[PDB]
């Protein structure tokens, strides 16, 4: 199986302790 | 708790969703958690219409929590978000920024300390420059500098500004390692695309969930047992239907159909993004109208109904690279007289 982040994609960075979102993203252009 | 845990999370889509409005093709960072715990200080000065129009707009459900448990909650979460090892670094803060002859009532004070862990900063508005120096110089060091102009304009009639930062700096558990990362394609969409450096890791197992009904490809890679990262990877212009699905119940369904996964090769683009908003018509939007009017009640501050917010603002920036991921935030609220 291979995974290409190699078009738009979404970053979620969460805490399981406290079961937060610290930030979101969406990825359109990485340059 | 549960219940603040399930309004922020709903919070942070509904921003999301109204981010992507303002320009449905940028790049979008934010944090949410940094919003949600500034207008809840906030809401700490706040009584009635204005009081219950940011709390329900934080999507709290007073039925269910009063306003002293969601300060509680809000008290224990950020004593949790204070925290450094080998591998994490979290840091969060809240302060307030006053013109210094504001008479504040003692109450508001104690239980900004004592619940948000905010102190109080004598600044003169009336010399802006030095007062946005101030409330910049703050950020900036909570941020470990990777939030240096916060504030650009600042109206000198200005009475208060509250301030919420966010510093996240994590090591990745599995590494990228630089040797593997070449330029590639990164197809900004269908018939347009540019180079970009791409990280790679090869013959790994990984949580992994394919959504076939939403198209989309999900994993998650971790830095620590607790903080981790969830990409969500939709295929090619499946982004805005994606996107149409997203809630706190599709998230949770994403991560209750994780399941380790052997993966031949993930590809992830090295990138450093940053973006910075107002939120007020996206506030507005959100039901949190009184506090922007005359009607504004914000006198549990200083005992009259003498305050009314003029501009949120909100700069985030996310740094992802081989070793891992550094992302910072904060977010104003800018407060004049009436
Ligand atoms: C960190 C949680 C989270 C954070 C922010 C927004 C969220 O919606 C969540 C979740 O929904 C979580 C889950 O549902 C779990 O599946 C979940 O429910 C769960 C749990 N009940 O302990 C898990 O440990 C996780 N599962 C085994 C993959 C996962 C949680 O990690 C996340």
């Amino acid at each position: 199986t291979i995974v290409r982040f190699n078009r738009p994609f979404l970053m979620i960075i969460v805490d399981h302790f406290t079961w937060s979102i610290f930030f979101m993203s969406k990825v359109t252009n990485p340059k | 708790d549960r219940g603040l845990a399930s309004a922020n999370v709903d919070f942070a889509f509904s921003l999301y969703k109204q981010l992507v409005l303002k320009a449905p093709d940028k790049n979008v960072i934010f944090s949410p958690l940094s919003i949600s715990t500034a207008l809840a200080f906030l809401s700490l000065g706040a009584h009635n219409t204005t009081l219950t129009e940011i709390l329900k707009g934080l999507k709290f459900n007073l039925t269910e929590t009063s306003e002293a448990e969601i300060h509680q909650s809000f008290q224990h979460l950020l004593r949790t978000l204070n925290q450094s090892s080998d591998e994490l670094q979290l840091s969060m803060g809240n302060a307030m920024f006053v013109k210094e002859q504001l008479s504040l009532l003692d109450r508001f004070t104690e239980d900004a300390k004592r619940l948000y862990g905010s102190e109080a900063f004598a600044t003169d508005f009336q010399d802006s420059a030095a007062a946005k120096k101030l409330i910049n110089d703050y950020v900036k060091n909570g941020t470990r500098g990777k939030i240096t102009d916060l504030i650009k304009d600042l109206d000198s009639q200005t009475m208060m500004v509250l301030v919420n930062y966010i510093f996240f700096k994590a090591k990745f558990e599995m590494p990228f390692d630089p040797q593997d990362t070449h330029q590639s394609r990164f197809y900004l969409s269908k018939k347009k695309y540019v180079m970009v450096p791409m990280m790679s890791l090869h013959h790994l197992t990984i949580p992994y969930f394919r959504d076939e009904e939403l198209s989309c490809t999900v994993v998650q890679l971790n830095y620590t047992g607790n903080a981790s990262a969830l990409f969500i990877l939709p295929d090619q212009d499946k982004m805005e239907e994606v996107e149409a699905m997203l809630s706190q119940e599709t998230l949770a369904r994403f991560f209750d159909s994780l399941e380790f996964r052997e993966i031949g090769e993930l590809y992830l683009p090295k990138f450093s993004i940053s973006r910075d908003y107002n939120l007020n018509d996206i506030l507005l939007q959100l039901g949190i109208e009184e506090a922007f009017t005359s009607k504004a009640d914000l006198s549990g501050i200083t005992g009259a109904r003498n305050l009314a917010v003029s501009q949120v603002v909100h700069k985030a920036v996310l740094d992802v690279f081989e070793e891992g991921t550094e992302a910072s935030a904060a977010t104003a609220l800018e407060v004049l007289f009436q």
